[PDB]
């Protein structure tokens, strides 16, 4: 030191430097904290858990993604590990418990090979190399389920629903869920059965009732009521019509005004009379506008002064007031109507037409709700979601949200495998076969990789209570003496390991992303030497 | 390695299930003597202002009170949902839900039974409880004599629990007769309820008309007949037109006097208009100032102010008229009529009384009290009973009370136990004795026998007798069609289903995260 | 096959055992370097 | 008014009680794991000098862990009462006496029993148990090939516990014959424990003679054949002159050079007349100086000093000889005769080792292990062991282990529980379910479902057989006669006295005052 | 005797009693100011 104070960095003592081996076991450690919390929820036998807050908000799922989303960590590394299942949920949005519990084996597998004196970047290799050899080989033992028609279609949606609406919260009710999770991509969808648009569906919660309300409505369900309360809350169409012609209005009824600010002097007693008429004539005319139209339901987005309340009274036309911007895209779609920016532009052919507008009580008081149905296929769908609890409308969402993750990922052409741990085992036998024949110093990155693939089928046997020595001996037993891969994990235990006896499928576009972003990260993580971190 | 920050409570084993588990105890525990009629009522210490709350209710107990274990928060939630979508049973829903996971905590530790088995088990169990009380429901909607007596043994049974069991009653038809007049509405904002302080608490009444808080402004007379009632939302005071931007330029403070005489003739010439309906009486939602009101002094036309826009819907209903501006035209605009209106007195305020109105869509209740605590707490338990009447005239099936609903499920439980076999058989007969527990606590609040006067029930049912229940005023098994006893088929689906899927939450909880607090 | 025989409760000794076996892992990590003809000496 | 003072902790009724049961619950979860051969140890960690001891001893786990729970030193201190009487059996007790109250909380709760009731209930529970357990006892002592194979059998079923249950086996013999060469006499300081660092817990071996760590004298010789020993009470020290008291007045120094060598011929006529007896071998209670040592050497007598209080009686009556104070008379005090006094070396501490002596009626157990927290554990292994073995010669009453004990006696107590009418009854049928929670908790540390074991046992005692038992090798039911599983009845009386008795105080209890700490 | 409820709460009848010696403390108060020989006070 010599006497002097040696300072290279500002905040030298806040800041913290880990490098050699003791680097290299606080990050495998790391990952073992954060993998043996979700390996308990993963798979249908999985718990959910409870987190809470900085504002006292609670929040109960097993979603790996939504689980360190909420979670306040400290240490880098176990935050390198919650935008992997982010990178999961926002794409695939399937198996984000997944990577988390795979990426986790693979750094595992990793520390014994470090501490046998194997270059990290060697095995980082050996990862990538074992990883499209896995890819590759389920690949070709997949089939192509496209060759059938609409009707047959239909039955694989139901099969990887029913897999994905598993192991969360009010898994009992996922035998209507899966049916109706199904029939919302059947009324929104492209007729070449490709590129469906996922932002058509919307998703809205509701606290009250029970499970078994939840229903498919295809319209539009807004938060606003009729205003001035005096007309029938239930709207019906006139006898013969083509429809109920709804109107959608982005101005509030108000006499013109310049957007920029004015001053009108008033010189005289007679130019403060001509003021008198040309105000009631402007109410009236706005009023006429819609009546000649046909329209019956308008609806406002900035509202109107109470002058219209009467007028539209009088005229039996339905009004709502204060409806938000975003909610007057979902309603033309719905209505396959056109937004009137003014009434000189009012026209017959620019209004919606929906079967029917009317409203629920719900509860006891709670808030009153608008709902529009529609009388044929449409290129809307509202998801409507009941519960008991908060915790239920809210996980439900998501459950249902990631259901449906899953089948617009069956739209894309040419990509199923089935699950239950069937994959995991057929892509684990291939990779160590080929560590025979290659040898080298890459023998043992492959038999890292392999023994990484066979957690997953050995968590799913300690949720369900069983040996998962046992388990994994008897899967890797059929698939020398049979090429069958459908073989796998039963948790439910009905029996039929066969996975097309059981129907549960899963997408293989999200099965390949479980490698590639286990693989991807474990790359990046034992490249890290010094890690400096500074004091909060 | 703590990958956590600082200051994160996190419990990864055995002490989570425990806090899980004993946490609903103590919420069980804390409502389990306010079932029934012998419940006692609560008191709540607020922090700040001093302010005293003594509710029998659930669901305000355990919001008032605050709580930081999630697994409190859970039954919080339930009743806040019971409250909002039934209106009533908060705390058989909390008793109920509590008991669950009672006989779930003795599984997983003595039984060592699955978690989910558990779980798994209710949903079986659940449905033979749903469809038990399918086959014991009975419509009387059929008759309209049979439909409006039923309507008062549920209130009857609503008001037991609550401070009016003793006048209970005379309230039972007035609740009765106040959801006849709403014609099957179910919105319960239609119904005013004035609190009154003094006098005894049987003297609460209910007139036909709206019992209006607010009185005429300063020469209109106090009594009057056949007055036609007029409502108007908008304006008619210093009107401002619309537009901000407009302004007055003026030469010379001779032309502006004619201007501002101007703003009169406008007020003039609106209230002109008003006259050509015939009207005596005029009701203003927006306050009105001395210029306008002394307009109706010559026309003969009553003045009304400060009217709240809730306090309108509710009016609108009472005269049958319709809110009415833009006054142009006479035709489509509608009015209300009135036989008679009078300025009577109820305590230090006075009130505007109504009477010998056309509809009765709608209608004002009237308490008394001898405090302010039981003021609030009759304005709750009327709440309860008018939101259980009112789904009533939806669904107007119906379950017997009085411990006969909660037994009669549990035959069906007993029933699908057999058939499962497996390990559920102990979680689908849990359910069944968490059950019990509902026909017992109402034992146990009345000083009561929890074993043979449970035993009596139970083997009373299975002999083929549907129509046994419990008898808590002579300590006895009684027929619960004699004595009245019954509550809305609603009420009992929404009780078994918030308690089964509010027990399958706790249930999955095996890890809990606290982040530091804000 | 699920849902019968056991189900596994306090789970707590699984990682005591866990934490038991990584701190004295951590032990023998220092000693090793010392281990053979070219290891070092730890000065305490 | 608060009368007690400032910081003074109470609880009163409901608040009182359910403090004694919780605690009883953290007191028996903590050595419920430690119940059976399959039990897991528990390490003990103290809050200062950094100590760690392994043991799986419920009584020792207790008095180690700080608990301020009132309710919780009563279950300590039974586990030190059955430690102190019996030494085996203090895990059993505190798990018993924690699940009587387990059971009577749902007494008071679901059932709603008055306390004192539940105690009268308990009191004729245990009567109908103690009778059936008492005829379940089998004679012993009756022949010597019997009463012997028992004691083999005894030390395998308290070692299975221990850590030593792999080398239990070896260790059978081991504890069973310092028993039988005690002659009758029941004392613990005759008995010897030595550790040693190295080798394998296997190679602990039996001492033929007695073995005591000592050292020779500087020319004193290793081996001698045939040596006399002799045990001297007095030590060879300066004694001043005789009454103490005193001082030498010298008026000149030519008596003082004669005076100290006077104090030299004082000793040397002391050894003088210890050489009259003809022994080759010396031992002291206290340290020897070198002047009476060098007198050893020409004598050809061996020396050992530094001799502990109990190394005094147990080196001799392994030899036969009494302490020899006065030296005076040689004809009493007759001596006995040793084979082999050449020390061996045991580690890096030499152990004089003796061999082929007149009696055996102390012994010397050598431990091996590679911790000092084996160490530790084997001499508390073997010190429950030898005292249950010990016992067994002054009480011959033994009865079958493995979980056949605890329900053998829940027989009696339901055969009973009918003829006894009133609420009382439910308490009896708790007692009964309270001995079936010992064979429960064995079967879920090995592994092995609780209710399948339990329930296969139950019923096959009602059918007339009571040898069978649990198996917790094979995971079935097995007889108790072929495995050899064989208890004392003193030990099974022990436990069901003691957590009788300790349940009825904490049942007692309706009020807590806790005063202010010092 | 033996057969009788113990009801496990003594706290409901023990909450009751320190709410009436509370609410007789404060009518007890006011006690000297009834009738023409009572006190004012000045609060
Ligand atoms: N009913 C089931 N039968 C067999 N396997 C299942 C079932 N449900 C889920 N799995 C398996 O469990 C794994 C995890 O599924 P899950 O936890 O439900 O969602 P995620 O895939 O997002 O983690 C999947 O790979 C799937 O193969
Ligand atoms: N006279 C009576 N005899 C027997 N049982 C009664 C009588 N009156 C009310 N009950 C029972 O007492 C219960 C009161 O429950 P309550 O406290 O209202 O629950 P919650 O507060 O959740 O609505 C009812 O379920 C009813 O069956
Ligand atoms: N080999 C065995 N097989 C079956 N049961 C055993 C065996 N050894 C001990 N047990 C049971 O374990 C229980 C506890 O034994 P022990 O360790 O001597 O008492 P504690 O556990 O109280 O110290 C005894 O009641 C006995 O029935
Ligand atoms: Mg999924
Ligand atoms: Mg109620
Ligand atoms: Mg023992």
């Amino acid at each position: 030191e010599m006497g002097r104070p040696f300072i290279i960095v500002k905040d030298q003592g806040n800041k913290k430097r880990q490098h050699g081996l003791e680097a290299k076991k606080s990050h495998i450690l790391a990952a073992r904290s954060v993998a043996s919390i979700i390996k308990t929820s993963l798979g249908p036998r999985g718990l959910d858990k409870i987190l809470i807050s900085p504002d006292g908000e609670i929040t109960i799922t097993n979603d790996g993604a939504t689980i360190l989303s909420q979670m306040e960590l400290d240490n880098e590394i176990a935050k390198l590990l919650v935008q992997l299942s982010k990178s999961q949920d926002d794409e695939i949005g399937d198996g984000t418990t997944g990577v988390v519990v795979l990426a986790s084996a693979l750094l595992d597998q990793a520390l014994e090979l470090i501490q046998k004196g194997i270059h990290p970047i060697k095995i980082a290799n050996g990862f990538d190399e074992a990883a499209k050899l896995a890819i590759s080989k389920l690949e070709e033992t997949c089939d192509d389920i496209s060759a059938s028609n609409d009707e047959l279609f239909r039955d694989f949606l139901l099969r990887a629903a029913k897999t994905s609406l598993g192991s969360k919260i009010v898994s009992k009710d996922h035998d209507r869920f899966a049916e109706m999770a199904v029939e919302a991509v059947i009324n929104v969808m492209d007729k070449d059965r490709k590129d469906v648009d996922f932002d058509l569906i919307k998703m809205q919660g509701r606290v009250g009732g029970s499970i078994s309300d939840s229903k498919l409505i295809n319209g539009v369900i807004l938060d606003k009521d009729f205003s001035h309360p005096q007309m029938p809350k239930c709207v019906l169409p006139k006898e013969g019509s083509d429809g109920v012609k709804l109107a959608i209005l982005t101005c509030p009824f108000e006499p013109p005004k310049p957007k920029t600010k004015h001053k009108l002097d008033i010189s005289s007693v007679e130019e403060y009379q001509k003021l008198q008429t040309y105000e009631q004539d402007k109410f009236k005319e706005m009023i006429d506008d819609v009546k000649k139209a046909g329209a019956d339901v308008v609806i406002c987005q900035w509202g109107f002064d109470d002058e219209a309340n009467h007028l539209l009274l009088q005229n039996d036309l339905p009004a709502v007031r204060w409806v938000g911007g975003q909610e007057l895209e979902h309603i033309a779609i719905s209505t396959n109507g056109r937004i009137v920016p003014r009434f000189q532009d009012l026209s017959k052919d620019k209004l919606g037409t929906c079967s029917r507008i009317y409203e629920q009580e719900f509860g006891t008081t709670k808030d009153r709700m608008l709902i529009i149905e529609q009388s044929k296929e449409t290129k809307t769908v509202t998801c409507f979601v009941r519960g008991s609890n908060k915790m239920i409308v809210d996980e439900a969402e998501r459950a249902l949200h990631d259901s449906l993750c899953v089948v617009r990922n069956l739209v894309k052409d040419s990509r199923v495998v089935y699950g239950g741990g069937a994959a995991e085992v057929t892509m684990s036998l291939a990779v160590s076969e080929e560590a025979d024949k290659q040898r080298g110093i890459d023998q043992y990155a492959f038999r890292g990789f392999a023994q990484a693939l066979d957690t997953i089928p050995m968590t799913l046997a300690e949720n369900s209570g069983l040996d998962p020595i046992g388990t994994l001996s008897t899967l890797k037993s059929k698939q020398l003496k049979e090429k069958i891969s459908n073989i796998g994990v039963d948790c439910l235990g009905y029996g039929s390991n066969d996975m097309k006896e059981l129907f549960v499928v899963d997408p293989f576009i999200g099965k390949k992303q479980q490698i590639l972003l286990a693989t991807q990260l474990c790359r990046m993580i034992l490249k890290i030497d010094n890690v400096i971190i500074s004091g909060k | 390695v703590q990958i956590f920050g600082d200051q994160v409570t996190e419990e990864r084993a055995e002490n989570a299930r425990l806090s899980a588990f004993v946490g609903a105890i103590a919420v069980g525990d804390l409502v389990k003597s306010t079932l029934g009629p012998k419940g006692m009522d609560k008191l709540l210490q607020s922090a700040s202002s001093n302010t005293c709350m003594v509710t029998n209710d659930g669901a305000t107990i355990l919001k008032s009170i605050p709580l930081d274990n999630p697994a409190a928060k859970v039954l919080v939630n339930i009743s806040k949902v019971q409250d909002d979508e039934v209106g009533d049973g908060t705390t058989s829903v909390t008793v109920l839900s509590a008991e669950l996971l009672r006989e779930a905590e003795k599984l997983i530790d003595q039984s060592k039974i699955h978690p989910q088995t558990i779980i798994e088990g209710y949903r079986l169990a659940s449905a033979a409880a749903l469809d038990a009380l399918t086959k014991a429901a009975v419509d009387n909607s059929h008759d309209k004599t049979m439909f409006r007596e039923d309507l008062i043994h549920i209130a009857k049974t609503t008001l037991s629990s609550k401070i009016l069991s003793q006048d209970k009653d005379h309230f039972a038809e007035l609740a009765t007769n106040a959801i006849l007049r709403l014609k099957g509405s179910t919105n319960l904002e239609h119904i005013q309820i004035i609190k009154i302080l003094g006098g005894k608490l049987s003297d609460s009444f209910l007139d036909e008309g709206f019992i209006l808080a607010k009185k005429f402004g300063n020469n209109q007379p106090k009594r009057i007949e056949n007055a036609k009632i007029l409502i108007a939302n908008t304006t008619l005071d210093t009107d401002k037109v619309k537009i901000f931007g407009t302004k007055f330029k003026v030469d010379s403070t001779a032309k502006l006097a004619q201007l501002e005489k101007a703003e009169r003739e406008k007020m003039k010439n609106k209230i002109a208009k008003i006259s050509k309906f015939g009207i005596n009486t005029f009701i203003n939602r927006q306050l009105i100032y001395d210029y306008p009101e002394q307009l109706f002094t010559d026309l003969g036309i009553n003045s009304i102010e400060h009217a709240d826009f809730e306090g309108v819907e509710r009016l609108a209903l009472v005269t049958g008229g319709e809110v009415v501006s833009t006054f142009d035209e006479p035709s489509k605009c509608k009015l209300g009529e009135c036989d008679v209106i009078e300025e009577i007195m109820l305590g230090e305020q006075p009130f505007l009384k109504f009477s010998g109105c056309k509809a009765g869509e709608a209608c004002t209740i009237v308490l008394r009290g001898a405090t302010d605590q039981t003021l609030d707490e009759a304005e709750r338990s009327l709440h309860d009973a008018l939101s259980v009447l009112s789904q009533t005239t939806k669904e107007t099936r119906t379950v017997l009370g009085g411990g006969c609903a909660e037994m009669v499920m549990s035959k069906a439980v007993d029933t699908e136990a057999q058939n499962i076999d497996g390990k559920k058989s102990l979680a689908v007969e849990a359910f069944a004795r968490a059950l019990r527990q509902l026909p017992t606590i109402l034992a146990d609040n009345a000083g009561f026998d929890s074993s043979e006067l449970v035993s009596k029930l139970r083997s009373s049912i299975y002999n083929g007798i549907s129509t046994s229940g419990l008898d808590l005023n002579n300590g006895t098994i009684a027929d619960m069609r004699q004595l009245g006893i019954v509550e809305s088929y609603k009420l009992k689906r929404a009780v078994v289903s918030s308690a089964s899927e509010a027990a399958e939450v706790l249930l999955r909880v095996d890890n809990i995260i606290r982040a530091r607090p804000r | 096959v699920p849902s019968n025989a056991t189900f596994k409760n306090k789970e707590k000794p699984q990682e005591v055992r866990k934490a038991n076996i990584i701190a004295a892992r951590s032990v023998a990590d220092a000693i090793r370097t010392s281990l053979g003809p070219k290891g070092m000496d730890k000065m305490i």
